[PDB]
């Protein structure tokens, strides 16, 4: 949470990230999300929720995987897809 | 830093059966080699089980074997399923020698050489436990198989007496070859973890012939599925056999008690001995015939000083591939004529069929590997 | 989300545990259901022959 | 002779049944994840 | 999994040896090693014998107890 | 001694893992149930039932 | 089918059909003189008169 | 048979003392001694089982 | 490049017996490791041949065993050689214990925790092993020992007639625990084998406790003629009690064909049972006794994390040092006690030498370790 506050409060630091925000966020939004909305969505977020959005995305999902370069020891596919869940839980 | 990866003894698993890489590539003909192992501990469970009620007393050894196929709880699964188990034991044994024939893996010389030990091992073993039963068959197998050895000249005679345990197949017989056939199968698996240490120094061979370092697949999960569909296959095949036909495979004549003065008319060997049997027998002479024997099985260590080809595999040979069929066919021969009675066609044909086993594996193989290379430009 | 493979992965797959108790409360009723059919095809292509057939002639 | 013979012929049907589930079921499995590996595909870019 | 070459880090220690067959396998066999094993003696007595006394008093007393237990006499 | 492990976020780890634990004694109450055939709970469950009446 | 075979193997060494159901057994009561136990052998294991 | 500090029963293999009528009185087993099903026929004979 | 170096077997010998660095520094001690395994082909190689000759039905079980000692062909050294070997195998399993305790050397967990199981194993194979000869001893040490699973509730009976085949000792017992028997110092000698992989993996403890790397030498030759010493001794003390005393530590009642209706007044366990059975009889109570008997062995599982002391050995720590005879000598009062009947002086100091046993291990070594410690300014 810390850490998401310190980055998007030094991003916003500067005429031209400012104004690249403005932009952006009035094609993706509609709005600007202002400062202080976006602090109220990130001390929203705990544990349970950390949880449970991981969970959503990452648990028991397939991966996109790219691989270049030395690649012999990239683990096969069903192998990454096997580290997308735990057996324990 | 995985826990799977460096811990001393999960380290051997997976370096064996989880990481180990294998070639994309081997067919069903190499599910035979896991197949062997599971063979392997059946006969050691079955066995463990069969021995916590068999006596191996000469009075009461046929009384506790139908002991056990009567009156112990389930105890008809276990000796049929050791029985057809042994069965399926050979079965997995030629086809995996054969596939190893074929794809030139006997290139890996000390992994074949402890394959040929170890064929010899599993046939003793196998010997053994046949005798156990105490039925016809066991006291004349028992007989035939041991005076073998009175073959070897001046000292012969000695040995045989020696392993008796006097001038005949006695008490003394009986009650060692249970000890001999309890042992042997746990020096089988030790010997069988050496074979897969030779193996693991070079990896898998292929159908190719042709070094698969440019395309290996880690070993879980596809060659532990692969696995395990096959050994559900032996499973079924095994199964058949004891819950439709369990006496199929066997004989008859061990179903009647040890009996010193009279062997049967009809005698054969156990199925899988048929071959070596018909070799034997097509020489009228008693060292000719045993060295005979002796060379029909320790010939497959000479097999990788006659390879002539300039490639691996028979995959991409078919002169090699015809003539690998001459001597499947030829053996199928042999353990026909070692089902038949030494009378006028079977005792000539059987006697050519011997001359061709030892003259497509010395001669007419490696003079194919010579001609196709020559036909090549190689 | 209408469909049944999803619901039966939803509640009872996507977590290891539920996966595994799923199988041995689905062990239970299979090893009842099998050996219930298994056993009444048996008897039936067998239509008198065994001695659960015979019972009745010799008496109480 | 045989005083099994009833009771192997009812194992053997259940055999047969059993397996007629599992050997489908296990192959299955076993292409699931063989998948990966037989419809792959393969390009081959050298340089220049 | 230890090899020579692998095992410590060692500095500035020399070691002298002799041959096997420059030297005596018994080099002062009696003279040195009587002083020796009275010396090794003398520095455990105290800890290993006075348990194995304490075992040999209640070894002794116990028989003892055990074998008079088993007569009468004013009856 | 073992006071290492006593502190919030092994409170919170403990919390999280509680249903899991919970289900992996649920998989293996009823492994051992079948297992064994344990009649003494078996009795209740309504259809598996190989004894009659 | 693990269970099957396992439970079938495990049956092997518990009580074959060789050993089940033990009878009776009669002892004349005279025999004893007044105050004294005796050895007989019943289902395998001794019976105190 | 007559041995023991309670006139019935010693077991030697750890200092088990029963008395005469079965009961456990010493050492380490839980209970009195296993009493079967029996009847007298009349008074000359008895049957155990 | 050495061919003792690389090839893929000897690379194994090699690194286990060769060039293996060990300290400079382990006394007479560290000679019961090899001794063990010197016991343990022993016991493989006599009881082999043994099982050449007996047969496991109870008609005819007693018979064999005198047939061997009378019939066989020197069936009498062989015969006192496994009965005394039995007995070197548990005063060189003892030593070794002790050792590993005095030495700190349980604090290699998985070395020591894998030695706890090969304890317990070589316990049940020689109660096995005992049970076989069908002797008085053999019935009801055959009786008493299975019983103690009677303890588990609920269950216990079930179990206990279940490895019995039936509602007492009989036929099926006598069968299974040969063939029990049997195959148990094989899998015994593979724990063993992972026993020396675990111990590998750090090389050995020694008498101080500091660690040796600073002064490692070479396997061979030092610890290989050490080793021939300290087998030829074995040799002597083995060979001593066959040939001059073959009876001295087994018992007479042995020697009576087993009886189910009488057991002997005098029964006691073979000498090395007899602390633990003082142990279980010391307790008035069934299921208390059997936990102590169980808890007396398993102890040991728990002595690592009772170590408080600030160095390893006990050589530089003289409250310990007492402690440690405190319990060797507690253990000989036990074994003692064990030896006699449950009467009247008898009852009382096995009691509290039962009490004595669990308060050093768990309450008064700890305690004496701090104490040092706090002595040292530590
Ligand atoms: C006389 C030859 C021979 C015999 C008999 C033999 N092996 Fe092999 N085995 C080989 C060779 C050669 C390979 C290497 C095959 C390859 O890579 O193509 C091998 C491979 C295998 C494999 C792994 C790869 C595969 O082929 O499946 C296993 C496992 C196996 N052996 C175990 C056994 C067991 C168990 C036995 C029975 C005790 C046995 N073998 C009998 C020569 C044999
Ligand atoms: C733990 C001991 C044990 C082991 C291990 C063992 N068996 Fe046996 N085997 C027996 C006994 C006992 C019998 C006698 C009962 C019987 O005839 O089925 C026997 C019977 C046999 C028979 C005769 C079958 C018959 O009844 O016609 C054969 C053949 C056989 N064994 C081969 C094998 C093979 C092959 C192996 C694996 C290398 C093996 N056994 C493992 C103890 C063992
Ligand atoms: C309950 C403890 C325990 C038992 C029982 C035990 N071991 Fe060990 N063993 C150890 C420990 C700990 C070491 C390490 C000693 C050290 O380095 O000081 C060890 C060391 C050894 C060694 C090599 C060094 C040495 O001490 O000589 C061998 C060989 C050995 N064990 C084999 C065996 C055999 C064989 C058995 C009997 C089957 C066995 N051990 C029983 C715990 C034990
Ligand atoms: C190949 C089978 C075999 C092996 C291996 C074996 N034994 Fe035995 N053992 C026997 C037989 C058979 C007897 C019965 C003959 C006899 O009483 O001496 C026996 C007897 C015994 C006896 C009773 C001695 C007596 O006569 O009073 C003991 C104790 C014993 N074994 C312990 C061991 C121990 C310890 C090992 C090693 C862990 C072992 N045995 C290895 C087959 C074996
Ligand atoms: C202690 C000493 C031991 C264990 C010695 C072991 C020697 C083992 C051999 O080598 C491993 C051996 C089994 C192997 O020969 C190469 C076989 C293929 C021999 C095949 C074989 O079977 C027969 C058989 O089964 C019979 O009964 C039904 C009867 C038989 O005559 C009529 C024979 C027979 O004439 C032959 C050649
Ligand atoms: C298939 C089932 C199996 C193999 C079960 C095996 C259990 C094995 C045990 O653990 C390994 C066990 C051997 C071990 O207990 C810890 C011993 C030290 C027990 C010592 C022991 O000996 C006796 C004995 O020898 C006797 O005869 C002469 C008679 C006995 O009563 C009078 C005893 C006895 O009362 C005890 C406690
Ligand atoms: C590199 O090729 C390999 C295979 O690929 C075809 C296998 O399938 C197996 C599997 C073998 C088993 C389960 C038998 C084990 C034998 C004993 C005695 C425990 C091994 C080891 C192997 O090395
Ligand atoms: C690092 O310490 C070691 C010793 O130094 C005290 C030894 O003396 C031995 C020698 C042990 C032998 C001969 C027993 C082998 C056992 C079997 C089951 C084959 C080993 C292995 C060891 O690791
Ligand atoms: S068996 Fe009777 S006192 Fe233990």
């Amino acid at each position: 949470k810390n850490l998401l506050r310190n980055a998007l409060v030094s991003h916003l630091d500067g005429t031209t990230p400012v104004c690249e925000d403005i932009g952006r966020s009035l094609l993706t939004y509609g709005r600007r999300i202002p400062l202080a909305e976006w602090e109220s969505r990130i001390a929203e977020v705990d544990a349970r929720v950390v949880r449970e959005v991981c969970s959503k995305y990452f648990y028991d999902q397939c991966p996109a995987v790219a691989g270049f370069g030395p690649i012999e020891q990239l683990p096969d596919y069903n192998r990454i897809r096997s580290g997308m869940f735990w057996l324990r839980f | 830093t995985n826990i799977r990866k460096s811990h001393p003894l999960m380290k051997i698993v997976n370096n064996a059966f989880i990481d180990l890489p294998a070639p994309s590539n081997i067919s069903s003909w190499w599910n035979f080699g896991s197949l062997l192992g599971i063979c392997l501990i059946l006969q050691i469970l079955t066995g463990l089980f069969l021995a916590m009620h068999y006596t191996s007393d000469t009075t009461t050894a046929f009384s506790s074997v139908t002991h056990i196929c009567r009156d112990v709880n389930y105890g008809w699964i276990i000796r049929y399923m050791h029985a057809n188990g042994a069965s399926m034991f050979f079965i997995c044994l030629y086809m995996h020698v054969g596939r190893g024939l074929y794809y030139g893996s006997y290139t890996f010389l000390e992994t074949w050489n402890i394959g040929v030990i170890l064929l010899l091992t599993v046939m003793a073993t196998a010997f053994m436990g046949y005798v156990l039963p105490w039925g016809q068959m066991s006291f004349w197998g028992a007989t035939v198989i041991t005076n073998l050895l009175s073959a070897i000249p001046y000292i012969g005679t000695n040995l045989v007496e020696w392993i008796w345990g006097g001038f005949s197949v006695d008490k003394a017989t009986l009650t060692r070859f249970f000890a001999f056939h309890f042992i042997l199968p746990f020096i089988i698996m030790a010997i069988a973890m050496v074979h897969l240490l030779f193996l693991h120094e070079t990896g898998s061979n292929n159908p190719t012939g042709i070094s698969s370092d440019v395309d290996k697949i880690p070993f879980h999960p596809y060659y532990t599925i692969k696995d395990i569909l096959g050994a559900l296959l032996l499973i079924l095949a095994l199964m058949l056999l004891v819950l439709f036909a369990p006496d199929l495979l066997g004989d008859p004549d061990n179903y009647t008690p040890a009996n010193p003065l009279n062997t049967p008319p009809h005698i054969k060997p156990e199925w899988y001995f048929l071959f070596a049997y018909a070799i034997l027998r097509s020489i009228p002479n008693k060292l000719g015939g045993v060295l005979a024997l002796a060379f029909s099985i320790l010939i497959l260590a000479l097999i990788p000083l006659l390879h002539t080809s300039k490639q691996r595999s028979m995959m991409f040979r078919p002169l090699s591939q015809c003539l690998f069929w001459a001597l499947v066919a030829d053996l199928l021969t042999l353990t026909w004529i070692g089902g038949q009675p030494v009378e006028h066609p079977y005792i000539t044909i059987g006697q050519l069929a011997s001359v061709l086993y030892f003259l497509l594996i010395l001669v007419l193989m490696p003079t194919a590997g010579t001609i196709e290379n020559k036909l090549l430009k190689w | 989300a209408p469909t049944l493979t999803a619901r039966l992965y939803s509640l009872l797959f996507r977590r290891t545990s539920t996966f595994a108790l799923t199988i041995v409360v689905g062990a239970l009723f299979f090893e009842r259901a099998f050996d219930q059919g298994a056993d009444a095809i048996y008897e039936h292509i067998n239509e008198g022959k065994l001695w659960k057939h015979i019972k009745h002639k010799y008496e109480n | 002779a045989e005083p099994e013979h009833d009771h192997r012929k009812r194992m053997g049907l259940k055999m047969l049944l059993m397996m007629g589930l599992l050997l489908p079921l296990v192959y299955a499995m076993k292409r699931h994840k063989w998948s990966v590996l037989k419809s792959r595909k393969l390009a081959y870019r050298p340089p220049k | 999994g230890r090899q020579f070459g692998h095992l410590t880090r060692v500095r500035h220690v020399i070691t002298y040896s002799l041959s096997p067959f420059e030297q005596r396998a018994f080099p002062h066999y009696f003279s040195k090693g009587i002083p020796n094993v009275l010396r090794r003696t003398r520095a455990c007595i105290l800890r290993v014998a006075p348990p194995f006394v304490a075992f040999y008093l209640v070894y002794t007393w116990g028989t003892q107890e055990f074998e008079k237990s088993k007569r009468k006499n004013p009856a | 001694m073992l006071t290492r492990f006593l502190g919030p976020r092994y409170r919170q780890l403990a919390r999280n893992w509680v249903p899991t634990a919970s289900l992996w004694g649920a998989v293996g109450a009823v492994g051992l149930v079948w297992a064994t055939d344990w009649r003494l709970i078996l009795d209740w469950v309504p259809y598996i039932n190989g004894k009659f009446k | 089918a693990a269970k099957n075979v396992v439970s079938q193997f495990v049956s092997s060494m518990s009580a074959s059909a060789d050993v089940l159901a033990m009878s009776k057994i009669e002892i004349k009561l005279s025999d004893i003189p007044e105050g004294k136990n005796m050895a007989f052998k019943w289902r395998g294991k001794p019976l105190f008169v | 048979a007559n041995a023991g500090d309670f006139g019935g029963y010693y077991c030697p293999c750890h200092g088990s003392h029963y008395d005469a009528s079965g009961r456990i009185r010493k050492g380490p087993a839980p209970l009195n001694l296993e009493v079967p099903s029996y009847e007298f026929t009349s008074d000359d004979m008895v049957i155990v089982g």
